[PDB]
RNA sequence: GGGUGACAACCCCGUACUGAAGACCAGUACGCUGUGCGGUAGUGCCAGAGUAGCGGGGGUUGGAUAUCCCUCGCGAAUAAC
RNA sequence: GAGGCGAAGAACCACAGAUUUCCGAAUGAGAAUCUCUCUAACAAUUGCUUCGCGCAAUGAGGAACCCCGAGAACUGAAACAUCUCAGUAUCGGGAGGAACAGAAAACGCAACGUGAUGUCGUUAGUAACCGCGAGUGAACGCGAUACAGCCCAAACCGAAGC
């Protein structure tokens, strides 16, 4: 909330969750904080995913701008327990990254498209 | 590459600037209206209580305290004193705020033990500090090759013999060299002139 | 007569407990006269109702019953 | 009215009676505190180093 | 007053107490033993009760 | 793990409620109702209980006394222990 | 050394010698199983913050402008440090 | 005094077991050692948790010793205030059979040197403090005792785990 700047619709959000999962299996995704930062500042990441619901919002505060001055584009899920099981998790993750977007490559263009409209 | 982790750290070498600014504003709100000892799920310090042998792990326990700020709350004296022991106002404990902080946790918790501690800052009137504490019958605690030691006898009410890294410190340990006379092997056996 | 250990140890365990009531009752009897006054056939006899009840009772608990 | 003597004739009250804990008659029954072993106070025993002298 | 069970077991013990060392007893041990130093008066001494 | 019965009370006054009011004396257990002891009364002698009155004594022990029905004789049942 | 109706190596217990057990040393030492130590070159990838440090007020110390500690305020660098 | 036990090996001693009332940290609740009830209670605090007191923890004691806090005054200075008595007496909290300390952001006989810690002997009533009065008072080193060195956090891995 601190770190959070935008609001994106449940629509958007529910693309952007399905766009994951397709890239789990048919390409590479980091999930947890410190494997998608690593990914931002190594540049692999394509899209990076950040939950809504992080109790200390320390974890995450770092990647909107860090994403922001590597050029890569970041969207908000609501609850990190969505976007853990989104990346094949029994428990939440707080930030998750695109690698490998694989199949989904021309889905993520256009989440990034529809973020970039939302600022 | 930095960890995640550099980044809780970096924000926090200066709690007044930044997003924490406003985060600390906010949350010293909540915290204002909690109690004396209040059991958090998570670390507001994720990378210090690592650092300080946290694990997300059953058995290991973290306790944000309150405690007030400033001088000894001191009676005056009741019967004749020399000038020189006449002091209310300037007298300040002996033990740091910090340990303070640690010995109402460990009370709060009476099975567990202190592990370390760290500060979340304060307000005008109180600071805050996050105890991590550990049970050391839980058995995932007493297999962990790393936590272990804390289950033995003789760490039994460690934080109340000082044995805690604040307070050892505290206690002038700091220094092998120069100044550590009157503190090193203990401040009993130097015959309480340590400090 | 002395009830020795061996033949607590051959009692099935409702002997036991049979032989535990007729102690009892043996006591009971010795200490009415007693309260009386009652002098008995010796006063040596009601140590031993006590040390058979405890015998009885010990191989009771070591038995099972 | 005399302090002493004249005095004396009325204590019929009964407060220190034999404590449940430590069997001395230190248990005052209007305090419910007993003034030896402490309990009703404390759940340590009652104990003081000046009850012996500083150096045994 | 009025004696609770408890204080009335108490003052029962301390009547037993009041009892003469038994002729007996002089005889087993050839007088080694004859008075007894607890021996209460109601009058002349004070219980704990 | 303690007894009702302790033992009977024989002296002076006992015989008097014995021949008398065809009531038995008995130490008993400080411990124990009256009902108890009209129960443990009954199982021991083979008697009816009629009625039960106790006493803590000076002695430190309970002291009953217990009256028997007309059907049994008092005098009767303490002859025999 | 003691006992025994009075000064006892030889009257009795014991005492020297030799031997046995338990406890502590110690779940230690020795032994063993698994693991794998280390070196060169390149690489500013990592290395603990209200900290180090400064100021106000106190306590403490032999610690003196050079002890250790508390309290209020301020406050770094990143091993090329 | 009476009476009993023991060759069915008693007494007695060692080890192990059984029994072990009530109050007592005292824990279902109350109570000067007793009582009450839904035969029902780990009370209270807390960890795990099948979220159920299901599995566990704490409480209190102990001759002093040990560690962490609070901390006088008589007295000495021939008065007395800093100083001294003294971080003593006493108080609060807590561990163990010992405790605490402990593998250098050390020392600084300055070195081409020493090499975790405690303790003992010495260094030395030396350096240092102090109405520079009375008093107070180390350390490095050395000779000994005993010796022992290691694990994380992070980087790089990323569920390979408990
Ligand atoms: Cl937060
Ligand atoms: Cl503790
Ligand atoms: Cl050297
Ligand atoms: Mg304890
Ligand atoms: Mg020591
Ligand atoms: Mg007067
Ligand atoms: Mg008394
Ligand atoms: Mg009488
Ligand atoms: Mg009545
Ligand atoms: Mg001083
Ligand atoms: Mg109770
Ligand atoms: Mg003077
Ligand atoms: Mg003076
Ligand atoms: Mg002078
Ligand atoms: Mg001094
Ligand atoms: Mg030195
Ligand atoms: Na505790
Ligand atoms: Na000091
Ligand atoms: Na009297
Ligand atoms: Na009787
Ligand atoms: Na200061
Ligand atoms: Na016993
Ligand atoms: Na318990
Ligand atoms: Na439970
Ligand atoms: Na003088
Ligand atoms: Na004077
Ligand atoms: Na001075």
């Amino acid at each position: 909330p601190v770190y959070v700047d935008f609001d994106v619709p449940a629509d958007l959000e529910d693309d952007a969750l399905e766009a994951l999962e397709v890239a789990r299996d048919t390409g590479a995704v980091k999930k947890g904080t410190n494997e998608t930062t690593k990914s931002i500042e190594r540049g692999s990441a394509e899209l990076v995913f950040v939950a809504e619901d992080v109790q200390p919002e320390e974890i995450v505060m770092h990647i909107p701008e860090l994403a922001d001055e590597k050029g890569v584009p970041f969207i908000f899920v609501e609850q990190q327990d969505d976007l853990g099981h989104a990346a094949g998790l029994e428990v939440g993750s707080a930030a998750a990254a695109v690698t490998d977007a694989g199949e989904a490559d021309a889905d993520v263009e256009d989440i990034a498209d529809k973020v970039e409209e939302l600022r | 590459a930095r960890s995640a982790y550099s980044y809780i750290r970096d924000a926090w070498k200066n709690p007044g600037d930044g997003q924490l600014a406003e985060l600390q504003w906010q949350r010293q709100q909540e915290w204002r209206n909690e109690g004396a000892v209040e059991r958090i799920e998570r670390p507001t310090r994720l990378d210090k209580a690592r650092s300080q042998g946290y694990k997300a792990k059953q058995g290991v326990i973290v306790a944000r305290v309150s405690v007030r700020k400033g001088s000894a709350r001191k009676r005056r004296h009741k019967a004749g004193r020399r000038s020189k022991r006449q002091g209310v106002t300037r007298i300040t404990r002996r033990k740091d705020i910090q340990r303070v902080a640690e010995e109402r946790a460990s009370r709060t918790f009476p099975n567990l033990r202190v592990l370390n501690s760290y500060s979340v800052g304060q307000d005008g009137r109180q600071k805050w500090h996050e105890v991590i504490l550990i049970d050391p019958n839980h058995p995932a605690i007493q297999n962990d090759d790393d936590l272990s030691w804390i289950c033995a006898d003789d760490q039994a009410d460690r934080v109340f013999r000082g044995l805690t890294g604040a307070g050892r410190r505290n206690r002038g340990l700091s220094g092998k060299g120069k100044g550590s006379e009157k503190t090193r092997p203990s401040l009993r056996s130097n015959g309480g002139k340590g400090k | 007569t002395v009830l020795h250990v061996q033949e607590i140890r051959d009692m099935t365990p409702a002997e036991r407990e049979a032989e535990l009531d007729d102690l009892k009752t043996e006591l009971l009897n010795a200490r009415a006269v007693q309260a009386a006054g009652g002098a008995p056939e010796n006063p040596g006899r009601i140590k031993e109702l006590r040390k058979a009840i405890a015998r009885i009772k010990t191989i009771q608990g070591e038995e099972g019953d | 009215t005399g302090a002493g003597t004249p005095s004396q004739g009325k204590k019929n009250t009964t407060t220190h009676t034999k404590c449940r804990r430590c069997g001395e008659k230190s248990y005052h029954t209007k305090k419910k505190v007993c003034s030896s072993c402490g309990f009703g106070k404390s759940a340590k025993r009652r104990d003081y180093e000046w009850q012996s002298k500083a150096g045994e | 007053g009025k004696k609770s069970k408890a204080t009335k077991k108490r003052l029962a013990k301390l009547d037993n107490q009041n009892s003469r060392v038994p002729a007996w007893v002089m005889l087993k041990t050839d007088r080694e033993v004859q008075r007894n130093h607890k021996r209460r008066h109601w009058r002349r001494n004070d219980t704990d009760e | 793990s303690w007894d009702v019965i302790k033992h009977p009370h024989v002296t002076e006054k006992a015989m008097n409620d014995m021949d008398f009011q065809n009531k038995l004396q008995f130490a008993v257990d400080d411990r124990a109702s009256k009902g108890e002891v009209a129960d443990a009364v009954e199982e021991q002698y083979d008697v009816t209980v009629e009625q039960v009155n106790t006493q803590n004594t000076m002695d430190g022990e309970k002291k009953a006394v217990v009256r028997l029905s007309e059907d049994d004789d008092a005098q009767e049942v303490a002859s025999r222990i």
